[PDB]
C-alpha cells in the first residue's frame, strides 16, 4: 500500500529512468509488452509499488517523462520496454531549455509546470498512499535542472508530509560537458537544501572509473553508466517491494541517515561489482562485500570519503544471510578504522535485509553514505563559480530571462553555508 | 518540430549553399530531382506527395549565378519563385546594397521569409550566409539582418562570414566594405562563424595534399563544418546540442560573439589507408594552428570557449579521455576566469563523403567551434587595412553619391575600435 | 467506438542497438557485465597454429616461432618434476 512516483527531467532524467525501468519491470518479471511472465510468485504481492494495474493484465510504470525538448522523448519511445509508459504522461516542450537554468526555471518552464503538475496529481490521487516521489535529473542542465527543482518546490508546497528522493549527477573536476555547468548547479543545489527531503548525489565521472578499474571494461559508454545507476536505484526501495528479515521502508532510512535538516547529500554504491573474468574467482560471502562496499572507489560520488568521517551510513544488503554476521562486519568496520567515524554517535551504521535478492545474484547490497568529505564536491562547483561570476561571464542569458543578480548572490551563500555546516561536524 | 531556415547572400552565399545542399541532399538521400526512392524536417518540407523543396532563400543582385543554378542540376530540388535574383548587382559598394539597389530588392526577401516561417512549424535559428568582400553580400546582408532583427525577436541567427586574408584577398574596396559590415553584425548577430580564403587554402594544400584547387573545394570543405554543426537536429546522439546551445555556451558577452572553426579528420583518399584515427588523435589534431578556417594563430590569444561536436562512432568517455589531456597541454591556455571551457557533443552518423570530392571516408569527425582572443588580429589587421586607405579619402566617392553619407565611415571605424579594446580588456588576467 | 486515426510517425532518426554509443554489456543482467565480453588477455599473444593453418607450408617465420616456442617450453622444463608426477 505504499507507492512511488517516479518523475524524469531532462536528457539525464529520461535516460536514466529508462534504464530505471529496464531493470525494476525485469525485477518484477514485466515484459516490454507490458503483461507478466515470471516464474515467483512473491513479485506480484508488492507491485503497486512501481506500477498501475490496467485492464487486459497490463502493468504501467508510475512514471512522469517531463523534458522541454522532444527529442529525448523519441529515443526513450522507440527504445526497448519504452512501449510500457503512457503517452498521456509524455508531457514535453517544443522550445527547449538550452542547458539554461533561467530558462527552465522561469520563462519556458512555467507554461509546462501547470501542464506535468497536472498527471502528478493524477497519478498521486489515483494511488492509496504515497510512500514519496522519486525523481532523477541532473544538476549542470537546464532541461532537467532548472525545471526539475520548480517542480520540487511545487511538490514540496501541495505535499508537505510525503517523502522525497532526488538522485542527480554534478558537475565534475576533471572533465565536463557543459560550460555553464556552476551556474545551473549552484542555483539547483540553492533550491535542493530546502526543498528535497533527501538528496542523493551522484557523479558521472565516478562512474567511469567504477566501470573502468573494477568493471574491467574497456568501452564504457551512457547505457553502461544509467545501469549502474539503476542498480542503485532498486536498492534503496528493495525492502518496500519484497519482504525481508528487517524491514526498511524509504522513511526508516531518512531518520537514520539524516542527523540535520540541512545535511541530507548522501552518496550511494552497489557492492557486488566484479569483471567477467573475475566470476569464477569470487567467494561471494557477506565479508567480501563489505570490503567492497566500504572501499573509497566503490563510491559512486566523486568525494573521496577517506577524506571525511562518516556523519551516519546505511546498508541496503539482499539475499539469504545471516544477521549476526552482517552486524559484525558493521561493528569491525566501526572498530578497525574509528577516526573515520563521529564520535558523538555511537552504532553510526544502518543495516537492513532483503530476503529477495536481484535477479541473477545471490547477495547483493546498496550503500547509502552521508559522509562530511562531501563538502569537497561542493566547494570545488563553489570554486569554479566565485571564478566566473567574478567578471560576469555568461550571466546576460540569465539577467534576461528575469532573473537578475541577487539570486547569484544568495545561492552562493548557501552553497558556502552546506560546505561550512558539513566542516564544522569534521571537528 | 525542430527545423531551420538558410539564407544565403552573395556570390559565396550561392556558391556555399550549392555545396552545402549538394551534402544535405546527399545525407538524407534525397535526389536531384526532388524525390526521396523523419528527420529531413530541418531542412526539407514535405511537399505533397514525393516531394521535398528546401529551406533556403537564394537572393542576390547579380542574376549571373541565379539563373545558373536554375539552369543546374539542381533545376527540380528548388522552388522557382524561392530563388531571388535581381537586374544589376551592387558591385562591391556597401551603399549600393544598402541604400540605392539593396531597398527594391529585400522587400521580395521578407516575403519569402514569411511563407517559410509559416510553413515551418517551430523555427528554431536562422543560417545566414555571406562573404563580407562583396557588395551584395555585405550591404544587402545588413540591410536583411535589420529587418529580420526587429521581425523576428530572441530567435537565433548563426552567421557564416567570410573576412578577407591578410595575404590572399580579391577586390580593392574590400576593407571598406568589410569596414561597414561590423556595424549591423555586432549587433543583429546572434552567433557570427568567421571563415578565411587563405586557411581553408593552407588546409588544402598540406591536408587534402591537392596542388592546385579552386572555390569549389572550399565549399565543399566549409559545407563539412556547416553540416556537422546542425547535425544534432537531424540524427540522435548521445549528447545532442541544439542551435540553441551553442548560443548560450560560447558567448560570455553580447558583444562578444565571434568563432573560430575547425575540422578534425582532413584526410585525402590515398592517406587514410596508412593513417589511423583514433579520438584522442583527432582531438589533437583538431586544436592544431595550422587546421583553422581563419588565419589567426591561437597561441597568440587564449581560448574563451570551445564547442567540440562529434560524429560518428565515438564513445562518450574518449571525448573525456581526449579532453583530459587537452586541459594539460601547455601550449593551448583559457582565460583564467573560465575553469569548464568545454562543450561536448556526440551524434551518429559518420559523415556523408560527396561522390567527386577530396575527402575520403573517415569512421569518427570533430567540428570544434570555438571562442578566443585571438580574434582581434584579424580585426585589427582589416582595422590596419582600412585606416591606411581612408587617410587620404580613397574609394570614398563611389561609397558618397549612393546615398551614404561620409560620416558612416568614422562611426564604423569607431565602433571597430570598440571591439579591440573589447577583446583585449576580455583577456585580461585578474 | 470512434474514429481509429495512427499519428504520424515524426522523431529524430533514431538508431539500432548495435551502435558503440549505446550498446549495453549489462542488459536484464542486473548489473553484472554479459557473456561474450571477455576482458582482453594480456599482450594478444596468438598461438603458431593460427598462422601455420593460414600459410601454406612451414615457413622459415613459423619454423622460427616454433623454436622460439620449443626454447621456452625447455626453460618450463624441470628434469626433477614431472607435470603432475612427483619427483622421479
Ligand atoms: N570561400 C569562398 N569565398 C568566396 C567564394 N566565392 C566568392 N567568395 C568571396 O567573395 C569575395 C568577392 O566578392 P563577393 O562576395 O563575391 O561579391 P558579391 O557578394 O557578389 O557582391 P556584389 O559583387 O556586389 O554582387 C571574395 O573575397 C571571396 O572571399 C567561394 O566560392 N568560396
Ligand atoms: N548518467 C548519464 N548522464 C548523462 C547522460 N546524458 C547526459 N548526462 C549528463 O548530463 C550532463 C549534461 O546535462 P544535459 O544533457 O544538458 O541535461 P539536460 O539539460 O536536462 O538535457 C553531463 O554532465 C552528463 O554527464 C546519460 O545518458 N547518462
Ligand atoms: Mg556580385
Amino acid at each position: 500500500m505504499r507507492e512511488i512516483v517516479h518523475i524524469q527531467g531532462g536528457q539525464c532524467g529520461n535516460q536514466i529512468g529508462a534504464k530505471f525501468w529496464e531493470v525494476v519491470s525485469d525485477e518484477h518479471g514485466i515484459d516490454p509488452t507490458g503483461t507478466y511472465h515470471g516464474d515467483s510468485d512473491l513479485q506480484l504481492e508488492r507491485i503497486n509499488v512501481y506500477f498501475n494495474e490496467a485492464t487486459g493484465g497490463r502493468y504501467v510504470p508510475r512514471a512522469i517523462l517531463m523534458d522541454l525538448e522532444p527529442g529525448t522523448m523519441d529515443s526513450v519511445r522507440s527504445g526497448p520496454y519504452g512501449q510500457i509508459f503512457r503517452p498521456d504522461n509524455f508531457v514535453f516542450g517544443q522550445t527547449g531549455a538550452g542547458n539554461n537554468w533561467a530558462k527552465g526555471h522561469y520563462t519556458e518552464g512555467a507554461e509546462l509546470i501547470d501542464s506535468v503538475l497536472d498527471v502528478v496529481r493524477k497519478e498521486a490521487e489515483s494511488c492509496d498512499c504515497l510512500q514519496g516521489f522519486q525523481v532523477c535529473h541532473s544538476l549542470g542542465g537546464g532541461t532537467g535542472s532548472g525545471m526539475g527543482t520548480l517542480l520540487i518546490s511545487k511538490i514540496r508546497e501541495e505535499y508537505p508530509d510525503r517523502m522525497m528522493l532526488t538522485f542527480s549527477v554534478v558537475p565534475s573536476p576533471k572533465v565536463s560537458d557543459t560550460v555553464v555547468e556552476p551556474y545551473n548547479a549552484t542555483l539547483s543545489v540553492h533550491q535542493l537544501v530546502e526543498n528535497a527531503d533527501e538528496c542523493m548525489v551522484l557523479d558521472n565521472e565516478a562512474l567511469y572509473d567504477i566501470c573502468f578499474r573494477t568493471l574491467k571494461l574497456t568501452t564504457p559508454t551512457f547505457g553502461d553508466l544509467n545501469h549502474l545507476i539503476s542498480a542503485v536505484m532498486s536498492g534503496i526501495t528493495c525492502c518496500l517491494r519484497f519482504p525481508g528479515q528487517l524491514n526498511a521502508d524509504l522513511r526508516k532510512l531518512a531518520v537514520n541517515l539524516i542527523p540535520f535538516p540541512r545535511l541530507h547529500f548522501f552518496m550511494v554504491g552497489f557492492t557486488p561489482l566484479t569483471s567477467r573474468g573475475s566470476q569464477q574467482y569470487r567467494a561471494l560471502t557477506v565479508p567480501e562485500l563489505t570490503q567492497q562496499m566500504w572501499d573509497a572507489k566503490n563510491m559512486m560520488c566523486a568525494a573521496d570519503p577517506r577524506h571525511g568521517r562518516y556523519l551516519t551510513a546505511s546498508a541496503l544488503f539482499r539475499g539469504r544471510m545471516s544477521t549476526k554476521e552482517v552486524d559484525e562486519q558493521m561493528l569491525n568496520v566501526q572498530n578497525k578504522n574509528s577516526s573515520y567515524f563521529v564520535e558523538w554517535i555511537p552504532n553510526n551504521v544502518k543495516s537492513s535485509v532483503c530476503d529477495i535478492p536481484p535477479k541473477g545474484l545471490k547477495m547483493s547490497a546498496t550503500f547509502i553514505g552521508n559522509s562530511t568529505a562531501i563538502q569537497e564536491m561542493f566547494k570545488r562547483v563553489s570554486e569554479q563559480f566565485t571564478a566566473m561570476f567574478r567578471r560576469k561571464a555568461f550571466l546576460h542569458w540569465y539577467t534576461g530571462e528575469g532573473m537578475d543578480e541577487m539570486e547569484f548572490t544568495e545561492a552562493e551563500s548557501n552553497m558556502n553555508d552546506l560546505v561550512s555546516e558539513y566542516q564544522q561536524y569534521q571537528d | 518540430m525542430r527545423e531551420v531556415i538558410s539564407i544565403h547572400i552573395g556570390q559565396a552565399g550561392i556558391q556555399v549553399g550549392n555545396a552545402c545542399w549538394e551534402l544535405y541532399c546527399l545525407e538524407h538521400g534525397i535526389q536531384p530531382d526532388g524525390q526521396m526512392p523523419d528527420a529531413f524536417n530541418t531542412f526539407f518540407s514535405e511537399t505533397g506527395a514525393g516531394k521535398h523543396v528546401p529551406r533556403c532563400i537564394f537572393l542576390d543582385l547579380e542574376p549571373t549565378v541565379v539563373d545558373e543554378v536554375r539552369t543546374g542540376t539542381y533545376r527540380q530540388l528548388f522552388h522557382p519563385e524561392q530563388l531571388i535574383s535581381g537586374k544589376e548587382d551592387a558591385a562591391n559598394n556597401f551603399a549600393r546594397g544598402h541604400y540605392t539597389i539593396g531597398k527594391e530588392i529585400v522587400d521580395l526577401a521578407l516575403d519569402r521569409i514569411r511563407k517559410l516561417a509559416d510553413n515551418c512549424t517551430g523555427l528554431q535559428g536562422f543560417l545566414v550566409f555571406n562573404a563580407v568582400g562583396g557588395g551584395t553580400g555585405s550591404g544587402l546582408g545588413s540591410l536583411l539582418l535589420e529587418r529580420l532583427s526587429v521581425d523576428y525577436g530572441k530567435k537565433s541567427k548563426l552567421g557564416f562570414t567570410v573576412y578577407p586574408s591578410p595575404q590572399v584577398s580579391t577586390a580593392v574596396v574590400e576593407p571598406y566594405n568589410s569596414v561597414l559590415s561590423t556595424h549591423s553584425l555586432l549587433e543583429h548577430t546572434d552567433v557570427a562563424v568567421m571563415l578565411d580564403n587563405e586557411a581553408i587554402y593552407d588546409i588544402c594544400r598540406r591536408s587534402l595534399d591537392i596542388e592546385r584547387p579552386t572555390y569549389t573545394n572550399l565549399n565543399r570543405l566549409i559545407a563539412q563544418v556547416i553540416s556537422s554543426l546542425t547535425a544534432s537536429l537531424r540524427f540522435d546522439g548521445a549528447l545532442n546540442v541544439d542551435i540553441t546551445e551553442f548560443q548560450t555556451n560560447l558567448v560570455p558577452y553580447p558583444r562578444i560573439h565571434f568563432m573560430l572553426s575547425s575540422y578534425a579528420p582532413i584526410i585525402s583518399a590515398e592517406k587514410a589507408y596508412h593513417e589511423q584515427l583514433s579520438v584522442a588523435e583527432i582531438t589533437n589534431a583538431a586544436f592544431e594552428p595550422a587546421s583553422m578556417m581563419v588565419k589567426c594563430d591561437p597561441r597568440h590569444g587564449k581560448y574563451m570557449a570551445c564547442c567540440l561536436m562529434y560524429r560518428g562512432d565515438v564513445v562518450p568517455k574518449d571525448v573525456n579521455a581526449s579532453v583530459a589531456t587537452i586541459k594539460t597541454k601547455r601550449t593551448i591556455q583559457f582565460v583564467d576566469w573560465c575553469p569548464t571551457g568545454f562543450k561536448c557533443g556526440i551524434n551518429y552518423q559518420p559523415p556523408t563523403v560527396v561522390p567527386g570530392g577530396d575527402l575520403a571516408k573517415v569512421q569518427r569527425a570533430v567540428c570544434m567551434i570555438s571562442n578566443s582572443t585571438a580574434i582581434g588580429e584579424i580585426f585589427s589587421r582589416l582595422d590596419h587595412k582600412f585606416d591606411l586607405m581612408y587617410a587620404k579619402r580613397a574609394f570614398v566617392h563611389w561609397y558618397v553619391g549612393e546615398g551614404m553619407e561620409e560620416g558612416e565611415f568614422s562611426e564604423a571605424r569607431e565602433d571597430l575600435a570598440a571591439l579591440e579594446k573589447d577583446f583585449e580588456e576580455v583577456g585580461a588576467e585578474s | 467506438m470512434f474514429r481509429q486515426e495512427e499519428q504520424p510517425k515524426t522523431g529524430v532518426r533514431q538508431f539500432g542497438t548495435h551502435t558503440t554509443g549505446k550498446v549495453d554489456h549489462m542488459l536484464g543482467t542486473h548489473a553484472t557485465v554479459r557473456p561474450e565480453y571477455k576482458d582482453p588477455p594480456p599482450k594478444r599473444t596468438v598461438p603458431t597454429s593460427q598462422l601455420e593453418a593460414v600459410r601454406n607450408i612451414e615457413t622459415q617465420y613459423i619454423k622460427a616461432r616454433k623454436a622460439a616456442e620449443d626454447a621456452r617450453e625447455r626453460q618450463g622444463t624441470s628434469h626433477l618434476y614431472a607435470a603432475g608426477k612427483g619427483w622421479g
